[PDB]
RNA sequence: CGAAGGUGUGCUGUGAGGCAUGCUGGAGGUAUCAGAAGUGCGAAUGCUGACAUAAGUAACGAUAAAGCGGGUGAAAAGCCCGCUCGCCGGAAGACCAAGGGUUCCUGUCCAACGUUAAUCGGGGCAGGGUGAGUCGACCCCUAAGGCGAGGCCGAAAGGCGUAGUCGAUGGGAAACAGGUUAAUAUUCCUGUACUUGGUGUUACUGCGAAGGGGGGACGGAGAAGGCUAUGUUGGCCGGGCGACGGUUGUCCCGGUUUAAGCGUGUAGGCUGGUUUUCCAGGCAAAUCCGGAAAAUCAAGGCUGAGGCGUGAUGACGAGGCACUACGGUGCUGAAGCAACAAAUGCCCUGCUUCCAGGAAAAGCCUCUAAGCAUCAGGUAACAUCAAAUCGUACCCCAAACCG
RNA sequence: AGGACCGAACCGACUAAUGUCGAAAAAUUAGCGGAUGACUUGUGGCUGGGGGUGAAAGGCCAAUCAAACCGGGAGAUAGCU
RNA sequence: UAAGGUGAUAUGAACCGUUAUAACCGGCGAUUUCCGAAUGGGGAAACCCAGUGUGUUUCGACACACUAUCAUUAACUGAAUCCAUAGGUUAAUGAGGCGAACCGGGGGAACUGAAACAUCUAAGUACCCCGAGGAAAAGAAAUCAACCGAGAUUCCCCCAGUAGCGGCGAGCGAACGGGGAGCAGCCCAGAGCCUGAAUCAGUGUGUGUGUUAGUGGAAGCGUCUGGAAAGGCGCGCGAUACAGGGUGACAGCCCCGUACACAAAAAUGCACAUGCUGUGAGCUCGAUGAGUAGGGCGGGACACGUGGUAUCCUGUCUGAAUA
């Protein structure tokens, strides 16, 4: 199984998640 | 596992990749999908395997 | 000859979903991912000789990629077929 | 008022597709021209 | 134990600038004399990036119109449930075709968008969702048109065109009812079927074409008849008698639906049939078409909606009953009839007239040529096999298509 | 029967008003002419730039037409700003 | 080569091997889906539809190879008329397209200058097509020169802004000759003597040399500041290596490296010896290039633009001699 996606680190104004 | 089966007759190296084309492959892959399969460098070296197989077989038969 | 090879060839993997689970509790059909062409004649017959059952047809669907954009990099996802193999009166899986 | 462009996929394919410039040899040069100049998409297609 | 850049100061020369230093800075700079400059910017409606300005101003995008009780939430007029008011309703409804490509459903959040907030969305992330022998594409044929073996022409490129090949905007075979998920259904489930070919059995038989004949195969306008979809009333079924007068009554509310296939084949329309003999016609032949003669009856033959019974003592069905994650799920289920009117939809590619005289090919029925007729092949019945591949969500008079 | 009449869909914009840094780089409302044809439209192709088409206005040829757009001659030339 | 790896964004999970088949690089091989010259037919690109021959679990349906055009050669059929040809069928070899510039040829302008503009210049430049090579083309005078003399072509420097051409305007602009780079000469049109006789092309062996993997390769510490020292001070060593990169501030002696010495199982480019196949030395005589030279008509290139216009070519009409 693959949860980890690695998430990169997104822009100053990125989506709060 | 290289030089083992280069001296095997058509035959039993066509049986043999039948073989580890049926079992260690399907049953992994599906494993693999279902989330039982915990070891995953199975997959990789059963398919080395047949691919290497496969090469031997090239070799032999024809040329 | 490849016959053989070609049905241990053309199934890759199942597919899990509630849809999949209501079909298989009430229609007793499976569903299953299949590899890009999946001619419904192959997978019956890779499905009879694997799992030693008994399907009355099978029909299959291509579903289309998703398009995600991870970060600022868009990409489709590889697109892949799924067959609903219905079997008989006689299931084991 | 209607616009200039109509979207049609057979109009499109059939004047500008890859099988229609090869018809004739200049629309040869014009993509020996897209390949030198390196643009991912040579020909509009599906 | 502090270069350059940046940031202030005191001096210095007629001056471009030079010197040292307060603070950030952090590892680079460079004496004097010569060598070369993309070597000094203040304007060229000079170009690129940022910021003032008008200014917290216009405007916040058809004058169909919102409110209230409850729910989540920190924030409620815009998010969700319920009751009112209003708009479209030949559409502002439902299907599609072209065009977009997951915008469709669920979980999850307000980083950016919605000309405001938004817990909401056609927004961000994760998951699910597209089931075809009968839907369309695919495939057979082809019109306009394109390509074009040979061939003609042209300095070359290239232009034209035959046999042939593409090219649906057209012609060819088949499915309907109900039910289901949060998303598919004429694809899944229940029932009835239908169509094209392969295989084997049974009884017969002459089969056999890029060749011939029929059909495919067609314009405009207009009237009537039978119909149907559909709707009105009545009867029947279940309920009601009711917060402001009366309402057991000629009263009110809701239902009163059922397909494709199968057999009968009607209304209507078309056409005269049966038999024999012959013919340089149909670029060969022909029992097929056409033409010429006769004997016979006058009816036959073709097409043909709809209705009627099977389909179906099956499904559906108002309403009630039991639980509710309180959104919703299970059981049950009475009647399911008559008349009327009726269409642009069917009989009808029908019928009557008019000049503007109203595609082609394939599938389909028939004839034989070559060759074979102890075969093969075809016919009629039976059983069986296959009918692959592709789209199947969503919007489609719009927020999703072109602007 | 009517290149017939009134009049829906459909076609066009003849008049008025608003819109000119508008909702729209010609738009909306009511009137307006046709609405069986010299009508319109979906689809599929042909006519390509001194050329095509044009019931003909020097009109249209993808918001550009008394000679389109794209790359080159080309940094054309300018006794001019 | 080898004790670190399973490529990176990009961590993680599970594994491989550590003295050799962990991992990485190189040489030779196998697979190499579809489109793309696409080449079985078609088509809208990654798609649809097939025929033939080889072998097969349920007839079912499968796997493999072939199935395009032209040119040349070979064979079999084959009419309008006997023959025959055309045409048709099959067997074998070559091409079909993609490539920045350079080469030759067939085409081929305009802007602009002359202060306008038509001759001209721009210019055989912009640009199109064809063909092939690593260079290509050209090349051994029916050449020059001057009656003195040089003997293949090509490239660089003078002659050269000279003589000349040019509405003698713009502007264009050589040649003989001199100095350098490099130097090879042949073959057919035809017979006799001798006939592997030299040089070459095609394949093996050996030697030499270079690449595709790489290896060995010298030497500094203590102290002070300073986060960290390679920096201040002290005393040392190597250097055929202080050429460079990184190392908590600037490193010859910290690492990778550099100078210098080595390395190749396999394939390789080039210089030779040794082999096998193929064309082919030297001597005697003859021959020595015909629709061509030239000319009429109109042009193009030669600095030469038709002028007194020499020279070569070409569209049409003519057209000899040959030593």
């Amino acid at each position: 199984n693959n949860r980890p996606v690695y998430i990169p680190r997104p822009r100053p104004p990125h989506p709060r998640l | 596992m290289k030089a083992k089966e280069l001296r095997e007759k058509s035959v039993e190296e066509l049986n043999t990749e039948l073989l580890n084309l049926l079992r260690e492959q399907f049953n992994l892959r599906m494993q693999a999908a279902s989330g039982q399969l915990q070891q995953s460098h199975l997959l990789k070296q059963v398919r080395r395997d047949v691919a290497r197989v496969k090469t031997l077989l090239n070799e032999k038969a024809g040329a | 000859m490849i016959r053989e090879e070609r049905l241990l060839k053309v199934l890759r993997a199942p597919h899990v979903s509630e849809k999949a689970s209501t079909a298989m509790e009430k229609s007793n059909t499976i569903v299953l991912k299949v590899a890009k062409d999946a001619t419904k004649a192959e997978i019956k017959a890779a499905v009879q000789k694997l799992f030693e059952v008994e399907v009355e047809v099978v029909n299959t669907l291509v579903v289309k990629g998703k398009v995600k954009r991870h970060g600022q990099r868009i990409g489709r996802r590889s697109d892949w077929k799924k067959a609903y193999v219905t079997l008989k009166e006689g299931q084991n899986l | 008022m209607k616009r200039t462009f109509q979207p049609s996929v057979l109009k499109r394919n059939r004047s500008h597709g890859f099988r229609a410039r090869m018809a004739t040899k200049n629309g040869r040069q014009v993509l020996a021209r897209r390949r030198a100049k390196g643009r991912a998409r040579l020909t509009v297609s599906k």
